[PDB]
C-alpha cells in the first residue's frame, strides 16, 4: 500500500531530505555527493534487481566513501608497519612528519 | 544619607568592572596588541590559520605585510 | 479450561469497571514570629 | 462589533492587543511595499562562490569582468 | 588521549546508561540519565552539531527530564544487588571491549569496528560563512514545509490527549 | 579546550567550596544532639506537560533567526506564523476547557 | 595565562555577589526610611566579611538527608551553572566567544532547576518537597517566556551570538523597538531567580515556611550566592540584551563602565521593585504567566517575525 | 567502522536490555525508553555531521520532538496509573491476565 | 608564645563574625514583640548592627523571647530552641519571660523563660523599650566578645 499521493498529485512532501544529492540550502556539497549521484544514475530505471548486480561498483565506492573501511584499514596497516619499523629502529621520521618544516601556504 | 549605600555600589562596580577590562588587556597581551581573532566559521578559522602558517613562528597573529614578499 | 496454575482467575466484571481500592491535614504557624508568633493552625487542605 | 469591542477592551485588554499585535503581524506582509526587498536582499547575499561560465561565443548579458555594465547590478540596494 | 576525546566520553555514556539502566532507583535513574545526556551531548559538540548540542541541554535535560524528575518526586516516597552486579557486569563487558579494541584495532561484535581515533574519517575542507548543520536546520522553514505541519499538528494533537486522558472523564 | 578548561575550573571551585561548607563547620566540636506518601495534584502535572509540549514548540521555534535569511520568504514566513499560530491554538485549548485552572 | 582570565572572571563574581548582600540591605535599608549596615565596617563595608565568616563556621543545621549525594550535588550544581552563566557574556570580550552564546545562556538556565528539585527530595520533608515543586513549576513556566522573548529579540540580530548584539545596538538602544519584550522579560527574569514578588519558598504562600518545620538544608550561604550570581548575570544579561552601550574597538573600558554603570542600576531595580509591592499567590503567577504575558509574547513572537520582512531590515547571518 | 558508533549502538543495546528488564517501576521503563531516544539522537546526529548531509541536520530536532511528546503522553499514563494504584510499579497492571 | 597569640587571634575574628552577625529569631508571644517591632524600626533598627530582621527560624544565632510564656507554649519554645544550631543565645525580654512578671502567680504561666531554655541576657521591663532591648542586644555582643572558645581549647 504505497499509494504514491506524491507523485499523483505533482507535489513534492519528503522527496527533498531523502538523498545526499539533493538541492541542498547555500548548494552545500555532501562528501560523497559525486558517489551517490553516480549510484543512482547506474541503477535508475533498471530495478532492483538488476541493481544489486549491475551496479555493484558504483554502490561499493560509495559505501567505502561514507564508511572508509577500506581506508581505514590501509591507515592501520601503515600505522602498523611504520610502529613496528620504529620499534625495529630500522626507520627515522622525516622532518615533515615531526614538525620542523613551516607548512606550504 | 543615601549617598551611604555608594561606597558598597563603588565596590560592587569595580569587582563588575574587573572581568571585561581582564579580559580585554589579557586579549591585548596574547594576540600581539591587538584584539582576539574571532573565528565563528569555518573561512575565518581557516584564514587564521594560513597565518598561523605564514608567520614563521608559528603565530597567528605575527603578521606579513609587502616586506614578505619580493 | 482450567489448571493447577490458573486457579485463582475469576471472571471479569460485567462493565468492566473495577472498584477505585483523601485530602492533606498540616500543623501551621506564622512564617517570621514576630507580629503573631503565638498562633497556630490545624488544616484540613484539599491541594 | 462596537459595544463588544469596547467591552472586550474594558475587560481583557491583555488579549485585544494580543490579537491585534498578531493579526497586525498576519496581515501587515501582504500590504507592504518594502516586503519584495526583503527578497531581493537575501538572493543578492552572495554566500557561495558565482562560478563563472564558459563563453562559447554568444552570451551578451553576462560580462566578462566585475566592473562591466552587463550583469545584475545593486544600484537599488546602494540607494533605496 | 587528547585525539581520543570523542571516544572517552562514548565510554563515559555507556557507563552511565549501565549506571541507570541497572535502575537503582527511578530518582538515581534520572540523575544517570543526566549525566549521560551530558556526555553525549559532548559527543555531539565535539563534531560540529552545535545547535543539536544546545537543544540536547536546553530542551532534552532542560524540559523532558526536568518532567520526568517532576513526576518521579511526585509518584515514588523519599528515605541493592541485582543493581550493583549487573552494573559491574556491564563495566566488565564494556572494558573488556576497549582493551580488545584497543589491543588489536579492529574488532566485531556485530559491525567491523576501526581501533583509532574517530579524528580520521572527518573532512578537510571548510564551509564559508556559515555553519552547514545551522544551514540544514533553518532550512525547516523554507524545504519543510510539510515536516512542519505535521510535527506541529502532532504537537497540538499532544496537547489535546493529554487534556483527554489526565481529565479522568 | 579553552571551555573545557573554564568549565573543570568552575565545577572544582563549586566542589571547593562545597567541600568547606561541609568540613568547616564541623572544626569547632559541637555537642551530641541527643534530644528527638505526598498528596499527588494533577494542577502540578498538568503545568509540568503544558511546559514540555510548549517546549517542544519553542524547539521548533529555535531556528527562526536563521530562517530568517532564506531566499523562500514567502512559505518560511507562512510557516513561521503558522508554528507560532499553532502554539497560540494549544494555549487556547488550554484555557477553554479548563486546563490552566487553580494555576491559571 | 588562560587560567588567569578564568580567575579573573569567577572570583570577582564571588566578591561582587558578597557586596550585593551589603548594597541590598543598604538600599532596602534607606527605601524603608531607616539605614542599612554601618556597624560593622566603615559604613559597613566589613559586613559581607563577617556574615560569610559566620555562615562558613555555622552548624549543620540540624537533620539528615534523604539522599546525600544529591545534598552534595545540588549546592554543587547550583555554583557550577551560576560560574558558568558568565562565560559568553560580552563585556566588551567574552571569556568564551561562543558562536550560540545566547542558546547556551538559555539552556544552561534550563538546567538550573535541577537544584531546587535535589534540593526537594535530598530534604526529609514531603512537604519540602511540594514547595520545591511549586518553584521548579514557576521556574519552568517563566522559561517559556525568557525562550521566546530571547527568540524574538533575536530576530534583530541576525544570529546567536551575543558579541553580535553589540554590534546590533550602536545606532539605538534595542530597548526602543522593542520595550514591550523587555518589560515582560524583565519582569520574568524578576521570577526566575525566586526573586519577590514571586518569592514563595522565601515568603508565605508556602505549606513548609512555617515555623519549626523539618527538612534539612544544606549550607544556605552556597544556594545563597548562586542565586546572587544568577541576579547580576541576568541583569547584565538584559543590559547587554536591550540596553547595548557604546563599544570603541581601541578602548574598551569605555563599553565596560557603560554596562558596569547599567547592570548596577538594573539590580539596584531590582532590589527596589522587591522593596515596593506585596508578594503574589501562586496562581496569581501562574495567572501572570499563562494567560497575561505567553499571549502577548505569542504575538510579538509574530510581530517580531514578520516585522523585519515587511520593512526589509533583516539582520545578518554573520 | 567508526569507533564511536560501536559505543552508542552498545549504549542503545544496553538501554534496551534495561527497558527489555523490568525491576518494579513505569518511571524506570520510562528511563530507560528515553535512553534509547537519546542514543538514537547522538548516532543520528554524529552519521548527519560526519557525512555533511546539509537537510537531514533537522532530522534530529524532529525525533526529539516527537519522542518529548510521547514521553508526555508515557509520564500521562503513569500519572494515571499512579491515581489508581497509588504506586507505578509494574506488578499492580496485572489485572488483564483475566 | 606562638600558638597562644594564634589562637587568641582566631578567637577575636570568630567572635567579631559572630557578634557583628547576629541574626535573631523572634518569639513574639506578646506586648514585646511590638516593642522589638520597634527596636527594628527605623529609629533604633537592628539591622545596621548586623541584626537582620525576621531571619529564617532554621538559621539564626540568637533567640529573643519577647512575650509571656505559658504553660501551653512550654514545649514548642523548647522545640525552637533544640532545633537552632549552635552557637544558639537566648535574650529574655521583659517580666513575664525572666520570671513570670505581671502573671507570676497564674496557673498556667512558666515563671521565667529559664525555666525552660538556658537564658543568656536577661532584659527587664514591661515592655524593656527598643533602646533598652539594643541595650541588651549590645550587651550580647559584648558576651560573645569575650568569649574564649580556642584558647580554652588550646589550654584544655
Ligand atoms: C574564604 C571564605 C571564608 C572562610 C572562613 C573564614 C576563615 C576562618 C575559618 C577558621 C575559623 C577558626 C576555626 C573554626 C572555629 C573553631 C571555633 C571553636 O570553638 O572551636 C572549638 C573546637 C573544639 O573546642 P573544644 O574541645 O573546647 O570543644 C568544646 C565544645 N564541646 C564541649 C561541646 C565539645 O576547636 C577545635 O577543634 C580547633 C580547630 C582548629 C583551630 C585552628 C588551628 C590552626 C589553624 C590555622
Ligand atoms: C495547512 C497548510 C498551510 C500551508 C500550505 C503550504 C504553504 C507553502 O508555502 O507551500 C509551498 C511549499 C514550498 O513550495 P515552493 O513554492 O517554495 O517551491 C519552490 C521549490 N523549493 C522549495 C525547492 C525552492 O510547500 C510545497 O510546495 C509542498 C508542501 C506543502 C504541500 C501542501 C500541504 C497541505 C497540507 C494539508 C493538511
Ligand atoms: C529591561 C529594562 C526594564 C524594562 C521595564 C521594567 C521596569 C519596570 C518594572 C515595574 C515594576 C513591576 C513589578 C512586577 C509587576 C507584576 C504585575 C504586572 O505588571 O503584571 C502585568 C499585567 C498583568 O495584567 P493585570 O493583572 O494588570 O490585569 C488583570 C488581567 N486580567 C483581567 C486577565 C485578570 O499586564 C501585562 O501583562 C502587560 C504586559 C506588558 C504589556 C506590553 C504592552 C504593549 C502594547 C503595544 C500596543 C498595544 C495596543 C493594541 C495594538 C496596537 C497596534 C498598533
Ligand atoms: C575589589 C575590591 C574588593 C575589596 C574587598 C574588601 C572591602 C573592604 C576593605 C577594607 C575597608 C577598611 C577596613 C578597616 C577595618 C577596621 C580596622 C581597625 O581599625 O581595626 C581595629 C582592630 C583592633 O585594633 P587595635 O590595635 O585594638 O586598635 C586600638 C588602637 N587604639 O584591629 C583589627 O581588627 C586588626 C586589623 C584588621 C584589618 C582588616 C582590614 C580589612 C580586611 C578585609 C578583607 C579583604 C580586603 C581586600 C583584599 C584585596 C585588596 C588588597
Ligand atoms: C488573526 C491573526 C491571528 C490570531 C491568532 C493569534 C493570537 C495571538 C495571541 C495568543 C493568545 C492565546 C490564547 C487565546 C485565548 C482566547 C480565548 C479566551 O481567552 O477566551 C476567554 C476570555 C474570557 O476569559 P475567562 O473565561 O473569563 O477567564 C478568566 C480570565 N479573566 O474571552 C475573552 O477575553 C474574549 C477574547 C475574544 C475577543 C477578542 C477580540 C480582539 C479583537 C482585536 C482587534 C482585531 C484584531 C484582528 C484579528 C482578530 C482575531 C480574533
Ligand atoms: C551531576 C553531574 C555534574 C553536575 C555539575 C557539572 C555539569 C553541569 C554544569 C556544566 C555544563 C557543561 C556543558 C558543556 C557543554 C556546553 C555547550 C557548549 O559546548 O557550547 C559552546 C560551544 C558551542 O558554540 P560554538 O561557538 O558554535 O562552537 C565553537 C565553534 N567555533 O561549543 C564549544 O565551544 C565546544 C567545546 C568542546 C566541547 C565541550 C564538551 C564538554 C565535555 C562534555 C560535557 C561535560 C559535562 C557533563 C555533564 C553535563 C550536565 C549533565
Ligand atoms: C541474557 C540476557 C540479559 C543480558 C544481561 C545479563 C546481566 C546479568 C543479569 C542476569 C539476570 C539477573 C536478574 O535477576 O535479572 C532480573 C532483573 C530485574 O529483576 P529485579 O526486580 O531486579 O530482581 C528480582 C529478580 N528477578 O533484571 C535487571 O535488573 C536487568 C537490568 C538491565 C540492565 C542491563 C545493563 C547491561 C547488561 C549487559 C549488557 C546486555
Ligand atoms: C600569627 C598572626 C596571624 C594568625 C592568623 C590570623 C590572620 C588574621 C585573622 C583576622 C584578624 C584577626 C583579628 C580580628 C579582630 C580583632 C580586634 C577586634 O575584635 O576589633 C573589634 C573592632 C570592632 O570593635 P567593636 O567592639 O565591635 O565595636 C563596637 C561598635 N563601635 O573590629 C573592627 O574594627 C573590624 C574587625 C575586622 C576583622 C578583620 C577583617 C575580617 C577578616 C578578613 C580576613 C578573613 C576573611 C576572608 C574573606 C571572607 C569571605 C569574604
Ligand atoms: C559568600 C557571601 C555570603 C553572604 C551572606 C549574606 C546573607 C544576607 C544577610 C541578610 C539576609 C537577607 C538580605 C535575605 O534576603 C534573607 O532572605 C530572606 C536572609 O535570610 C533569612 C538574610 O539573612
Ligand atoms: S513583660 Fe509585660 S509588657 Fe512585656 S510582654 Fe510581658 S506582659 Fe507584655
Amino acid at each position: 500500500p504505497f499509494f504514491d499521493v506524491q507523485k499523483k498529485l505533482g507535489v513534492d512532501l519528503d522527496h527533498w531530505m531523502t538523498i545526499q544529492s539533493a538541492e541542498q540550502p547555500h548548494r552545500i556539497p555532501a562528501r560523497c555527493h559525486a558517489f551517490e549521484k553516480e549510484w543512482i544514475e547506474c541503477a535508475h530505471g533498471i530495478g532492483s534487481i538488476r541493481a544489486e548486480k549491475e551496479c555493484k561498483i558504483e554502490f561499493e565506492d560509495f559505501r567505502e566513501c561514507l564508511l572508509r573501511q577500506k581506508t581505514m584499514k590501509r591507515l592501520n596497516a601503515i600505522k602498523r608497519q611504520r610502529d613496528k619499523l620504529i620499534k625495529e629502529g630500522k626507520y627515522t621520521p622525516p622532518p615533515h612528519h615531526s614538525g620542523q618544516e613551516d607548512l606550504r601556504p | 544619607m543615601w549617598f551611604e549605600v555608594l561606597p558598597g555600589i563603588a565596590v560592587m562596580g569595580v569587582c563588575l568592572f574587573i572581568p571585561g577590562m581582564a579580559t580585554a588587556r589579557i586579549h591585548r597581551f596574547s594576540n600581539g596588541g591587538r584584539e582576539k581573532r574571532v573565528a565563528h566559521y569555518s573561512y575565518q578559522w581557516y584564514l587564521m590559520e594560513r597565518d598561523r602558517r605564514v608567520s614563521g613562528v608559528n603565530r597567528y597573529y605575527v603578521s606579513k605585510g609587502l616586506e614578505n614578499i619580493d | 479450561y482450567p489448571t493447577k496454575e490458573t486457579a485463582h482467575w475469576k471472571p471479569p466484571p460485567w462493565n468492566d469497571v473495577d472498584p477505585p481500592k483523601s485530602n492533606l491535614t498540616l500543623n501551621f504557624g506564622p512564617q517570621h514570629p514576630a507580629a503573631h508568633g503565638v498562633l497556630r493552625l490545624v488544616m484540613e487542605l484539599s491541594g | 462589533v462596537a459595544a463588544f469591542l469596547k467591552n472586550v477592551w474594558a475587560k481583557e485588554p491583555v488579549l485585544v492587543a494580543s490579537f491585534a499585535i498578531a493579526g497586525l503581524a498576519v496581515i501587515l506582509p501582504t500590504l507592504s511595499p518594502y516586503t519584495k526587498y526583503s527578497l531581493m536582499i537575501n538572493r543578492a547575499t552572495p554566500y557561495n562562490y558565482p562560478v563563472p561560465l564558459r563563453d562559447d561565443g554568444n552570451m551578451p548579458d553576462v560580462p566578462s569582468h566585475p566592473q562591466d555594465p552587463q550583469g545584475p547590478s545593486l544600484e537599488w540596494l546602494k540607494r533605496l | 588521549m587528547m585525539t581520543y576525546i570523542v571516544f572517552i566520553l562514548s565510554i563515559i555514556f555507556v557507563m552511565g546508561f549501565v549506571g541507570f539502566s541497572s535502575k537503582p532507583s527511578p530518582i538515581y535513574g534520572g540523575l544517570g540519565l543526566i549525566v549521560s545526556g551530558g556526555v553525549g551531548c559532548g559527543i555531539v559538540l565535539n563534531f560540529g552539531g552545535s545547535f543539536l548540542g544546545l537543544m540536547v541541554f536546553l530542551i532534552y535535560l532542560g524540559g523532558m527530564m526536568v518532567v520526568f524528575g517532576y513526576t518521579t518526586a511526585m509518584a515514588t516516597e523519599q528515605y541493592n544487588k541485582v543493581v550493583l552486579g549487573t552494573f559491574i557486569t556491564g563495566l566488565l563487558m564494556e572494558f573488556l571491549m576497549v582493551y580488545y579494541v584497543l589491543k588489536d584495532k579492529e574488532v566485531e561484535i556485530v559491525f567491523k569496528f576501526n581501533g583509532m581515533g574517530d579524528w580520521v574519517i572527518y573532512d578537510t575542507g571548510d564551509s564559508g560563512f556559515f555553519s552547514e548543520e545551522a544551514m540544514g536546520i533553518a532550512a525547516l522553514y523554507s524545504y519543510g514545509t510539510w515536516l512542519v505541519i505535521v510535527t506541529g499538528w502532532s504537537l497540538l494533537i499532544g496537547v489535546v490527549v493529554i487534556m483527554e486522558i489526565t481529565r479522568g472523564n | 579546550m579553552n571551555l573545557m578548561i573554564t568549565l573543570l575550573t568552575n565545577f572544582t571551585l563549586a566542589t571547593l567550596l562545597v567541600t568547606i561548607a561541609f568540613w568547616l563547620p564541623q572544626l569547632n566540636v559541637y555537642s551530641e544532639k541527643t534530644s528527638p506518601r505526598l498528596p499527588f495534584s494533577m494542577k502540578f502535572f498538568l503545568v509540568a506537560i503544558t511546559f514540555l509540549l510548549f517546549d517542544l514548540e519553542i524547539a521548533l521555534l529555535l531556528p527562526l533567526p536563521w530562517a530568517s535569511q532564506t531566499t523562500n520568504l514567502n512559505t518560511m514566513l507562512t510557516m513561521a506564523l503558522l508554528l507560532i499560530f499553532l502554539l497560540a491554538v494549544s494555549l487556547a485549548y488550554e484555557w477553554t476547557q479548563k486546563g490552566l485552572e487553580w494555576t491559571e | 595565562m588562560f587560567m588567569i582570565n578564568v580567575l579573573t572572571l569567577i572570583i570577582p563574581i564571588l566578591l561582587a555577589v558578597a557586596f550585593l548582600t551589603l548594597v541590598e540591605r543598604k538600599v532596602l535599608g534607606y527605601m524603608q526610611f531607616r539605614k542599612g549596615p554601618n556597624v560593622v565596617g566603615p559604613y559597613g563595608l566589613l559586613q559581607p566579611i563577617a556574615d560569610a565568616i559566620k555562615l562558613f563556621i555555622k552548624e549543620p543545621l540540624r537533620p539528615a538527608t534523604s539522599s546525600i549525594s544529591m545534598f552534595i550535588l545540588a549546592p554543587i550544581l547550583a555554583l557550577t551553572l551560576a560560574l558558568t552563566m558568565w562565560i559568553p557574556l560580552p563585556m566588551p570580550y567574552p571569556l568564551i566567544n561562543m558562536n550560540l552564546g545566547v542558546l547556551f545562556m538559555l539552556a544552561m538556565s534550563s538546567l538550573a532547576v535541577y537544584s531546587i528539585l535535589w534540593s526537594g527530595w535530598a530534604s526529609n520533608s514531603k512537604y519540602a518537597l511540594i514547595g520545591a515543586l511549586r518553584a521548579v513549576a514557576q521556574t519552568i513556566s517563566y522559561e517559556v517566556t525568557l525562550a521566546i522573548i530571547l527568540l524574538s529579540v533575536l530576530l534583530m540580530n541576525g544570529s546567536f551570538t551575543l558579541s553580535t548584539l553589540i554590534i546590533t545596538q550602536e545606532q539605538v538602544w534595542l530597548i526602543f523597538p522593542a520595550w514591550p519584550l523587555a518589560m515582560m522579560w524583565f519582569i520574568s527574569t524578576l521570577a526566575e531567580t525566586n526573586r519577590a514578588p514571586f518569592d514563595l519558598t522565601e515568603g508565605e504562600s508556602e505549606l513548609v515556611s512555617g515555623f519549626n518545620v523539618e527538612y534539612a538544608a544544606g549550607p544556605f550561604a552556597l544556594f545563597f550566592m548562586a542565586e546572587y550570581a544568577n541576579i547580576i548575570m541576568m541583569n547584565i544579561f538584559t543590559t547587554t540584551l536591550f540596553l547595548g552601550a557604546f563599544h570603541n574597538p581601541y578602548m574598551p573600558e569605555l563599553y565596560t563602565i557603560n554596562f558596569t554603570i547599567k547592570s548596577l542600576l538594573l539590580s539596584i531595580t531590582f532590589l527596589w521593585i522587591r522593596a515596593s509591592y506585596p508578594r503574589f499567590r501562586y496562581d496569581q503567577l501562574m495567572h501572570l504567566l499563562w494567560k497575561n504575558f505567553l499571549p502577548l509574547t505569542l504575538a510579538l513572537c509574530m510581530w517580531h517575525v514578520s516585522l523585519p520582512i515587511l520593512l526589509s531590515s533583516i539582520p545578518p547571518q554573520t | 567502522m567508526s569507533l564511536v558508533y560501536m559505543n552508542i549502538m552498545m549504549a542503545f543495546t544496553v538501554s534496551l536490555t534495561g527497558l527489555l528488564m523490568y525491576r518494579s517501576h513505569l518511571m524506570s521503563s520510562l528511563l530507560c525508553l528515553e535512553g534509547m531516544m537519546l542514543s538514537l539522537f547522538i548516532l543520528a546526529t554524529l552519521m548527519i555531521l560526519n557525512s555533511h548531509f546539509t537537510l537531514a541536520s533537522m532530522m534530529p530536532i524532529i525525533l526529539l520532538v516527537f519522542a518529548a511528546c510521547e514521553a508526555a503522553l508515557g509520564l500521562s499514563l503513569l500519572v494515571m496509573v499512579s491515581n489508581t494504584y497509588g504506586t507505578d510499579y509494574v506488578q499492580n497492571l496485572n489485572l488483564l491476565q483475566c | 608564645s606562638r600558638g597562644e597569640y594564634v589562637v587568641a587571634k582566631l578567637d577575636d575574628l570568630i567572635n567579631w563574625a559572630r557578634r557583628s552577625s547576629l541574626w535573631p529569631m523572634t518569639f513574639g508571644l506578646a506586648c514585646c514583640a511590638v516593642e522589638m517591632m520597634h527596636m527594628a524600626a527605623p529609629r533604633y533598627d537592628m539591622d545596621r548592627f548586623g541584626v537582620v530582621f525576621r531571619a529564617s527560624p532554621r538559621q539564626s544565632d540568637v533567640m529573643i523571647v519577647a512575650g509571656t510564656l505559658t504553660n501551653k507554649m512550654a514545649p514548642a519554645l523548647r522545640k525552637v530552641y533544640d532545633q537552632m544550631p549552635e552557637p544558639r543565645y537566648v535574650v529574655s525580654m521583659g517580666s513575664c519571660a525572666n520570671g513570670g512578671g505581671y502573671y507570676h502567680y497564674s496557673y498556667s504561666v512558666v515563671r521565667g523563660c529559664d525555666r525552660i531554655v538556658p537564658v543568656d541576657i536577661y532584659v527587664p521591663g514591661c515592655p524593656p523599650t527598643a533602646e533598652a532591648l539594643l541595650y541588651g542586644i549590645l550587651q550580647l555582643q559584648k558576651k560573645i566578645k569575650r568569649e574564649k572558645r580556642l584558647r580554652i581549647w588550646y589550654r584544655r
